[PDB]
């Protein structure tokens, strides 16, 4: 593979940590 | 911007997602994959992260909405790092990089997983440091 599944999981982990309530 | 290789890439990672290939990601799978990448978030939270990438507002991500959304701070940057970097010593390692593929669901070849490694290697020392993980992001 490359930088794509890397970025994908990544970017659904910032999705995650942005997206936090209290 | 964006060859039918990346389209390509991308198409299966919407697959690790879609667990059950019916072509849409739902709350359910999303909260699957999100638990298997050491996380917890709520029902309410799941749904916070489906809303923002559906486009068409029907409650659930399709392919479409998914390339877009990966067409496109420190701590969220940090925070993934943690989760790859399983052993906590700064650098991700092939077999790191391995585990985290085989719990979303992927058995890979130790090729495949090398690739992954070295396109985000750019000093060359086999591992990825935190200054190459927030440069394969930006
Ligand atoms: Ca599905
Ligand atoms: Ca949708
Ligand atoms: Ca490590
Ligand atoms: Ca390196």
């Amino acid at each position: 593979k490359k930088k794509a599944t890397f970025r994908a999981i990544t970017s659904t982990l910032a999705s995650s940590f942005k997206r936090r309530r209290s | 911007q964006l060859t039918e290789e990346q389209i390509a890439e991308f198409k299966e990672a919407f697959s690790l997602f879609d667990k059950d290939g019916d072509g849409t990601i739902t709350t359910k799978e999303l909260g699957t994959v999100m638990r298997s990448l050491g996380q917890n978030p709520t029902e309410a939270e799941l749904q916070d992260m489906i809303n923002e990438v559906d486009a068409d507002g029907n409650g659930t991500i399709d392919f479409p909405e998914f390339l877009t959304m990966m067409a496109r701070s420190e701590e969220e940057i940090r925070e993934a790092f943690r989760v790859f970097d399983k052993d906590g010593n700064g650098y991700i390692s092939a077999a790191e990089l391995r585990h985290v593929m085989t719990n979303l669901g992927e058995k890979l070849t130790d090729e495949e997983v090398d690739e992954m490694i070295r396109e985000a290697d750019i000093d060359g020392d086999g591992q990825v440091n935190y200054e190459e993980f927030v440069q394969m992001m930006t």
